[PDB]
């Protein structure tokens, strides 16, 4: 529900930072 | 997946990098 | 400057929002 | 790609939707 | 209002649009 | 409370992006 | 560059925090 | 508007408060 | 679920806007 | 610390001000 | 300068994530 | 400091760690 939705918003922020030029795949599953 | 691994307990940036391309 | 870097941070946000359960691939390049 | 298309002028959420899985 | 609607369950983009001017 | 507070934060960002040039009204009560 | 768009994103976040329970209109010109 | 007013020089908390309901 | 971590992220964002040019120390201890 | 003070109940911007340099 | 203001907002989020339990000292001046 | 360093070009995660306590 909402707390997983909010958490995913931060997860993608952290991936953006850590992955750098490599980028990333975000797939809830 | 990522939500399962990382929304219940904190993932470090090191753990998160496993999801990079 | 770091303009592209700040822009990408907002882009992954907006992708997160619009893509919903599909998720997305972020690859600069 | 996304940076060239969307960082010089605004992309709508509909345009961004092209980059969805 | 929006908090009651959208903080207990995920609102869709179209539901959120109710709050646009 | 805090939770609602954190949620409202993401709500205004989502409104910003979805509403575009229309703008939006955030009235939490 | 999408500077007004990125600025407005931080502005609504700032308004969210300042206005608290009063809420706010965001009405871009 | 707010974008014109606050996107070149920083609006303080105080100034921003003028835009609250 | 990860809610101190998420709260802390919003907290730094809010401190940033309150503190301005003064800056701030963030010590999670 | 701040997390204890401000993550169970909401801190005002004035309360937040305590942590500025 | 608003450009600096927006950059700093992303800087503190990045520091929040990278510094972890250490915390960080944000001092722009 | 951090602005002169990291707002004029992109800092690596190791460069940002300079500013950790
Ligand atoms: O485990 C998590 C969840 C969300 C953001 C993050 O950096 C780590
Ligand atoms: O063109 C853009 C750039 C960054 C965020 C966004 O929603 C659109
Ligand atoms: O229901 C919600 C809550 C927060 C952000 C969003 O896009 C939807
Ligand atoms: O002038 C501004 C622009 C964006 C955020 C803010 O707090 C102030
Ligand atoms: O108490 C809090 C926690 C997080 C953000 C904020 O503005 C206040
Ligand atoms: O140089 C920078 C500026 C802002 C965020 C970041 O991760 C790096
Ligand atoms: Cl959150
Ligand atoms: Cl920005
Ligand atoms: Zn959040
Ligand atoms: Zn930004």
């Amino acid at each position: 529900f909402v707390n997983q939705h909010l958490c995913g918003s931060h997860l993608v922020e952290a991936l953006y930072l850590v992955c750098g030029e490599r980028g990333f795949f975000y797939t809830p599953k | 997946g990522i939500v399962e691994q990382c929304c219940t307990s904190i993932c470090s940036l090191y753990q998160l990098e496993n999801y990079c391309n």
